[PDB]
């Protein structure tokens, strides 16, 4: 599996750009694609979404009306045509693949991201801290809060945990608050009550350091937490 | 040495029949007559799964008690969300003629087979976002009539070539072959411990096998026609068969003899499928007369009727929690009852 | 020589299943009765369940 | 006329209207429910059932008080009644013509008929064209001729005063449909006959096919010829506008009787619709 | 999103049924089947797919099924027709071969799953039959017979004892064909006889018959 994007760079205000995301090695036509951005040293921010088959499209109001999410299934490409690029549009945009059936993991793979620079109701998710010093071998606990309850009548709690190691793209760890992703060590764990959530790491290792993110998928627009960084 | 050897066979068979009758103190209906009857069971159709365009031949619940597979001879193997009636997957098959399908108790694989003599294994947890074919088990010379996983690695199949086989899915070869039947083997049922299984065949006999050894431990007779269906009792000390002579029978493994018969004068059709409820108090049988009869398994009374299909009911299953019953039929519809 | 061999195998297997012991059906019939009374309460189909615990309403 | 006799006639006509509504309601219910009836013939049967149903719902219930109980239609109400009635009747005729054409295609080009891919858009286009032509034949002339009507309140279409308009309307709504239906039915019979102890079986089957096709054509013609010919003749003799005779009223009712009959012939004789009805009612 | 996935699956499932309803499903029984298969081979169970004059046919050969036909014969209910293959040149061979074909033909023709299904009869190997009929009499097979030695009369007698095995009359047709391996008309005959079946099916569905 491989999502590789392109189309980023430096642009002057008032212009327009088109980002691409070519997929390789998976059933692209069966996946809903998201665009997620992360401004320099600020945090994650969901941009938009296009369903499998191009049926549904969603935007974040911060960019709705200027962007558009388009899809080319035969060529296995996903685009983001952006117009009226302000300074706030400076960010690293990520291509994220999502698939929604019972039991799926809908944020499992992220692309590598592409840097875009521009020259000069919603559920609030808050992460208590921004840095947590610890040494290897010690159990750590991260926590974040929501405004609404993420617990649905289904019995599902739509909370997701990500991990962006230094210099890398985010990687999914927990989906729906208690389910470990594929290919992640079983030392991570997730638990919550509906508005108060936590992520416990037992036997912390050297490579488990980085900013942890807690995201809700209960409702659109998708909102990320502030971001808790583990220091060592 | 044929006539006297054969006479020894009859003498030992006569001795077996004497032993079974010797231990038969009282019939099950004499001691269970003190039980309160179940009364009346009215099960409403809660869901109707409608995506198949041909006859449905087999269905299997996932251990989740929420997912189930169905196989129709339209060439499709569909996985259902029985709570939201959503379609999780739709697997196209190389050969349209499928007579059986199974769900891995882990939930990562699905098996199906039929008139091509091959048991194909499908991976439901591929990283590329689709259901693939992971294995094609080809050792039978007759059609495949049933198959059930023991784990994610080994599976047991029955066939119309009169034999059952245990497979290693990683290598794709029969670890052991179970032989001794005379007609086609139509069904098999794994024990809860998954060390024994029973198989019913077209010679109107059911035989109990040891998975590790590969030998008949016991043989059960009494049906007058082909045994189409077979199921284990929840505690694994008994099993029930459904035959073409319009009867179902309960066989005990300890007593080595039948316990009671589930037959009605107004029923003159063959049984296509049988199942037990979570407590083993309800024997659910699918019939060729387009409806499923619920039987009081201890008193041999018909406690209810699931009359909701336009054609014969081909398959019948109960969830591992006992919450629901699913029935498939040649009318192309699966229905969930509660 | 093939027919006698098949019969020879039949007699050997048949003798093997004759040698096992059998338990009286009155005792083994009660075991099915006992298992049903023990697990009766947790059978949704036999004992109807309210529409709150029912995932199919 | 005596009040009791008028009440009896009103009850009978209301019963007829209820039957017309009910048969087509059953047809529409079967179509909507089965979902195995998404073939072209099923859609055409649905169109015909809709037309007959709305004949039952609107035309006859409005007719009963106007005639038997002397209720005075308003001018706009009379215009609405006339337009809807003529539209629905011509729509039923044209739906029958389309059904006959479909069966002729199925019998004459069976390979192309079977292998041809027909989307829902083309079927809906055919149905909409049927309705559009049903309107174009009558409504544009009824509305234009409303002015020609005298001061006296008469709810017959104005063009009844002119016989050539009646002749043209009858030609475009009766004669051409009848000729087309006859041609298609005869070609279906010829197909079977060319295809044809065993010779006795062939003879009996051909006789049954001829009987069925003749029944269909004869019912259509018997229902639609009397009133059309009566209207044309009376207009030619200038008697179309004025008092109506008993035979004229019976001829008037024959077309609504055809609307009643259509469900039992085309849908009810089709085995897929029969299976749908059996499933629904059992 | 998950509900939208189920609807996308319904779209493609229903699009597959439309494609699978435009194909002629043929059940091939029998003998000379391999001759018939190889004749229309334009493109456990052996399935042959071929196309002739805009029709897509699927032949299903069940010769290599040594099991109880009662168990899987109902799987083929719904086929357009059955192609039954018989070898004329096998009546003095061995109980009798020609009476084994007659026993099997009566089984399928009068089968309850095939009440409305037409049979396309292929009486094969007519070249070898006309040479053995002049060499050996037909009385070895049918003790009751008059036209002792003649291809035309002997073949007609055989063809009459296969269509007289049909107990359902006016419910289905039997389209008999005489065929040597060198014949180059077999596919056309199947297409011609299938077109007759389709047309009769359209008129029967409409209730016209
Ligand atoms: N088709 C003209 C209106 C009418 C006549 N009879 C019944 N309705």
């Amino acid at each position: 599996v491989q999502l590789v994007e392109s189309g980023g760079g430096l642009v002057q205000p008032g212009g327009s750009r088109k980002l691409s995301c070519s997929a390789s090695g998976f059933a692209f036509s069966s996946f809903g694609m998201h665009w997620v951005r992360q401004a320099p040293e600020k945090g994650l921010e969901w941009v938009a979404y296009i369903s499998s088959g191009s049926g549904t499209i969603y935007y974040a109001d911060t960019v709705k009306g200027r962007f558009t999410i388009s899809r080319d299934d035969p060529k296995n490409t996903l685009f983001l045509q952006m117009t009226s690029l302000r300074s706030e549009d400076t960010a690293m945009y990520y291509c994220v693949r999502s698939i929604y059936y019972y039991g799926s993991s809908p944020f499992d793979f992220w692309g590598q991201g592409t840097t875009l620079t521009v020259s000069s109701s919603d559920i609030v998710m808050t992460q208590a801290t921004s840095s947590v010093p610890v040494t290897p071998g010690e159990s750590v606990s991260i926590s974040c809060r929501s405004s609404k309850s993420l617990l649905h009548s289904n019995g599902n709690t739509y909370l997701y945990w990500f991990l962006q190691r230094p210099g890398q793209s985010p990687q999914l760890l927990i989906y729906r608050m208690s389910n470990l992703a594929s290919g992640v060590p079983d030392r991570f764990s997730g638990s919550g009550s509906g508005t108060a959530f936590t992520l416990t790491i037992s036997r912390l290792e050297a490579e488990d350091v980085g900013v942890y993110y807690c995201m809700q998928h209960l409702e659109y627009p998708l909102t990320f937490g502030a971001g808790t960084k583990l220091e060592l | 040495e044929l006539d006297q050897l054969r006479q020894e066979a009859e003498q030992l068979k006569n001795q077996i029949r004497d032993a079974r009758k010797a231990c038969a103190d009282a019939t099950l209906s004499q001691i269970t007559n003190n039980i309160d009857p179940v009364g009346r069971i009215q099960m409403r159709t809660r869901r109707t799964l409608r995506g198949h365009l041909a006859k449905i031949y087999a269905m299997h619940w996932g251990t989740d008690s929420r997912l189930l597979v169905s196989a129709s001879q339209d060439g499709k193997l569909i996985i259902w969300d029985s709570y939201t009636t959503n379609k999780v997957h739709a697997i196209p098959l190389r050969s349209s003629w499928v007579m059986t399908c199974a769900y891995a108790p882990s939930g990562n694989y699905v098996a199906c087979g039929g008139l091509d003599n091959i048991c194909s294994i499908y991976n439901l947890k591929t990283r590329e976002g689709n259901v693939r074919v992971s294995r094609e088990l080809a050792g039978h010379t007759g059609y495949l009539s049933c198959c059930r996983f023991l784990d994610d690695n080994q599976i047991v199949t029955s066939s119309g070539d009169t034999t059952c086989a245990l497979w290693d899915i990683e290598t794709g070869q029969q670890t052991t072959t179970f032989t001794g039947h005379t007609g086609d083997v139509m069904s098999l049922s794994l024990a809860p411990d998954t060390r024994l299984f029973v198989s019913g065949a077209c010679d109107a006999s059911a035989k109990l096998w040891d998975v590790r050894e590969g030998m008949c431990r016991q043989t059960f007779t009494g049906h007058e026609s082909d045994i189409n269906a077979i199921c284990f009792f929840p505690n694994g000390n008994a099993f029930a068969t459904g035959s073409d002579d319009a009867t179902c029978r309960l066989f005990d493994l300890r007593a080595d003899q039948e316990l009671m018969t589930y037959s009605h004068d107004n029923i003159i059709c063959g049984i296509t499928s049988v199942s037990f409820s979570k407590s083993g108090r309800l024997l659910l049988a699918g019939y060729d007369d387009f409806n499923c009869n619920v039987w009081d398994a201890l008193k041999a009374d018909r406690a209810g009727v699931l009359a909701g299909h336009d054609n014969r009911v081909s398959c019948l299953g109960v969830t591992d929690d006992g919450m629901a019953v699913a029935t498939g039929s040649w009318d192309s519809f699966l229905k969930i009852w509660n | 020589t093939a027919s006698i061999a098949q019969a020879r195998k039949l007699v050997e297997q048949l003798k093997m299943e004759a040698n096992i012991d059998r338990i009286k059906v009155s005792k083994a019939a009660a075991d099915l009765m006992a298992y049903c009374e023990a697990h009766a309460k947790e059978d949704p189909l036999l004992t109807p369940v309210p529409a709150s615990e029912n995932p199919f309403r | 006329l005596s009040l009791s006799t008028r009440v009896t006639l009103a009850f009978f006509m209301s019963l007829v209207a209820f039957a017309i509504m009910l048969g087509n309601a059953l047809v529409i219910l079967a179509f909507v429910v089965d979902k195995n009836l998404r073939h072209r013939s099923s859609y055409f049967f649905l169109n015909l059932a809709i037309s007959d149903f709305f004949v039952g719902v609107i035309s006859i219930p409005l007719y009963i008080p106007h005639t038997l109980f002397e209720w005075d239609f308003g001018k706009e109400i009379c215009v609405f009644w006339l337009t809807t009635d003529y539209l629905l009747c011509t729509a039923s005729v044209y739906n029958i013509v389309l059904i006959s054409y479909d069966r002729y295609l199925s019998v004459s080009n069976a390979v192309s008929y079977r292998t041809q891919h027909t989307g829902v858009l083309k079927i809906v286009t055919l149905m909409v064209a049927v309705w559009v032509l049903a309107f174009l034949v009558n409504g544009p002339m009824i509305l234009v001729s409303e002015s020609w009507k005298d001061e006296g309140s008469e709810c017959e279409p104005g063009f009844f005063s002119e016989w050539y308009i009646l002749a043209i309307t009858s030609f475009l709504e009766f004669v051409i449909p009848v000729i087309l239906v006859a041609y298609f039915n005869m070609n279906i019979y010829w197909s079977l006959w060319k295809r044809d102890q065993r010779e006795h079986v062939e003879l009996l089957r051909a006789r049954r096919l001829a009987k069925s096709l003749a029944i269909l054509l004869g019912v259509f013609a018997v229902c639609w010829a009397p009133y059309s010919l009566f209207t044309i003749v009376l207009s030619f003799y200038s008697s179309a506008t004025g008092p109506k005779s008993v035979w004229y009223r019976i001829a008037f009712w024959l077309q609504w009787f055809n609307s009643f009959v259509n469900p039992l012939l085309y849908p009810l004789c089709h085995k897929r619709f029969q299976k749908a009805f059996l499933k629904i009612f059992c | 999103a998950a509900v939208e996935r189920s609807k996308m699956i319904d779209r493609n499932l229903r699009e597959d049924g439309e494609k699978a309803a435009r194909e002629v499903k043929l059940l091939l029984l029998g003998s000379g089947k391999n001759t018939i298969v190889k004749q229309m081979k334009i493109i456990g169970i052996v399935e042959t797919h071929f196309t002739f004059k805009d029709l897509h046919f699927k032949m299903f050969d069940v010769g290599a099924q040594r099991s109880e036909r009662k168990k899987w014969i109902h799987c083929f209910e719904g086929v357009t027709a059955i192609i039954f293959c018989v070898a004329l040149s096998d009546y003095d061979l061995v109980m009798n071969r020609m009476h084994a074909s007659m026993k099997l033909f009566d089984s399928i023709c009068n089968n309850k799953w095939f009440t409305d299904t037409s049979i396309i009869l292929f009486l094969n190997k007519k070249d070898l039959f006309e040479e053995k009929i002049k060499k050996s009499p037909l009385t070895i097979c049918y003790p009751e017979y008059a036209g002792s030695n003649t291809y035309e009369e002997a073949a007609a007698y055989i063809q009459c004892q296969f269509e007289d095995l049909n107990k359902r009359k006016d419910t289905k047709e039997i389209y008999t064909h005489f065929t040597c391996s060198t014949d180059t008309k077999n596919v056309q005959f199947v297409f011609d006889a299938v077109t007759d079946v389709i047309i009769k099916n359209n008129l029967k569905d409409c209730g016209l018959f």
